[PDB]
């Protein structure tokens, strides 16, 4: 409650020894913001690698949605946080998970253009055929932002 | 009034810096799109097809990638738009839209992409973009009128500042 | 909201054109300026003393002369003003206030000059300007790189091109 | 009153005939609207020279001041309109005639920069010593905005 804010507050900031007083201190690791943000999301979009690795040792849940239905992997993936991307897979983070919007991490990470990100989550088993609710696919995305590169790899699966 | 909202939205953006956070971009995402929020952007008819249409979860990355380029200020200009009034929401169409951003520390390039943008807004206290449709006509870029005195005497240094250095 | 009333001010210069008559001027000091107004403007000192102090019948003649010179888009851009409330009036002090205008038909010449900008504002349901003192620190005028592409094998072509066509 | 605004209209758009029907129909040639402005005020500031005539002749106040005590004759001398100018002299405007702030037409012309305006004033008997609300004389308004060849003349007096 409290307590569960101020530790919102240190995994936005990437304040890595006011994360460990919080949670020696009791602070939930599942707590959640008016979005739906956990800890969790907000190290992940902020690019905190260390704490991403910390909460999800302390029970922090891989596959958190926000109310857009959106999980941590989504936010690493837009926003090109490699070793975060990595270590979410390895915790069991859902490769094909959906938003509302219908966007997977592999749309994101294609749009994006992440060249590396894209291939780890197709080694992880990303829909390459995935719809968002405009019928467009990562192959499309990444067209649209005009990463060509991305969309040679995605013409392949 | 949709105008003062999109006032709002440019004095927003001053606030932005180097120093900003990614979460900064989905919290303004947040003051100013709905949740199911969708943007669309039409591109000059002088290249190919090119049309971003993206939904909610896209929206700060979108804004965040304008300030990739270089850009270090951003905001929209709308001559003579038209407010009406619906069931659910509120439309403004504004066939004279500007969206101008200044490159550089110090300023060495202003652009201006110029187009008509449609908003469709949630009728309600917080009056939040629904719809957010942008197609561009054309793109100018300006230079400071000094860069010219500089570089008068400097063919191959003309020749480079002739060409732009965006696409639109 | 101080900052609203800006954004009217900026929204009605939108409706100027060489089709309206000198009386357009005396209406819209009406509606953003008090009877017993003063408006001061301090110019750049690199320049002598320069200094504009005037009264409110004087105020539609001097917004008028700025589009004498050739401008037809006149707006102030105010980044990150301080709004102060006190006892009879609202002070707005803007130290990064830009004066942009557009030059020509077409746009051959955009003229930014950067001041600081002091109102106070009568606090009733008019909110109209008490006093406007724009210091203004410098100008530089920005050019289409069209123009510069056009003109890059004309030596004195290029030299005209460099010369500020303001002083301030 | 009804007529009094069609008339002030009228005689705004520069409507000729339109400011003959509505004198023809009674309308007050010293109607005003909230600031004070009557029709000589309004033809003054645009320009439209015939109508400053006629008003004058049916009896319109060549010295009318608005709430601000601007005079018609303020306003042709600010908008540099010089046969207005002349008109209104003969027609007896009071040249040395001072606003709220302490404007003379004087001072008006001399920011304006009409060249002729000014030696037409100074013919009248324009006080070239008069100081606005500021301490300001014609001769310091022409310096301000620029017109040197305005402050030559008024060094004389």
């Amino acid at each position: 409650s409290d307590l569960g804010k101020k530790l919102l507050e240190a995994a936005r900031a990437g304040q890595d020894d006011e994360v460990r007083i919080l949670m020696a201190n009791g602070a939930d690791v599942n707590a959640h913001d008016k979005r739906g943000h956990t800890p969790l999301h907000l190290a992940a979009t902020n690019g905190h690698l260390e704490i991403v690795e910390v909460l999800l040792k302390t029970g922090a849940d891989v596959n958190a949605y926000d109310r857009t239905g959106v999980t941590p992997l989504h936010l690493a993936a837009m926003w090109g946080h490699l070793e975060i991307v990595e270590v979410l897979l390895k915790a069991g983070a859902d490769v094909n998970a959906l938003d509302m919007v219908g966007y997977t991490p592999l749309h994101l990470a294609a749009w994006d253009g992440h060249l590396e990100i894209v291939e780890v989550l197709l080694k992880h088993g990303a829909d390459v055929n995935a719809q968002d609710k405009f019928g467009k696919t990562p192959f499309d995305l990444a067209i649209d932002n005009g990463n060509e590169d991305i969309a040679e790899v995605l013409q392949k699966a | 009034q949709t105008d003062y909202r999109i006032f709002e939205l440019n004095k927003r953006l001053q606030n932005w810096t180097e120093e900003c956070d990614n979460l900064w971009w989905d919290a303004f995402t947040t003051e100013f799109f709905e949740d199911d929020a969708m943007l669309t952007i039409t591109f000059c008819l002088e290249d190919g097809p090119k049309r971003y249409t993206i939904g909610r979860t896209l929206i700060p990355r979108y804004f965040r990638s304008i300030f990739e380029g270089g850009a270090t200020e951003l905001y929209y200009v709308l001559k003579h738009p038209k407010e009406s009034f619906h069931n659910n929401f509120v439309s403004l169409d504004c066939d004279q839209c500007t969206m101008v951003t200044q490159h550089g520390k110090p300023m060495f390039t202003q652009v201006c992409v110029e187009g008509r943008l449609y908003l469709e807004f949630m009728f309600d206290d917080m009056m939040r973009i629904k719809t957010w449709h942008f197609s561009i006509r054309q793109h100018r870029e300006l230079i400071p009128r000094s860069i010219l005195a500089m570089h008068a005497q400097d063919p191959q240094m003309l020749d480079q500042l002739s060409k732009n250095i965006t696409r639109c």
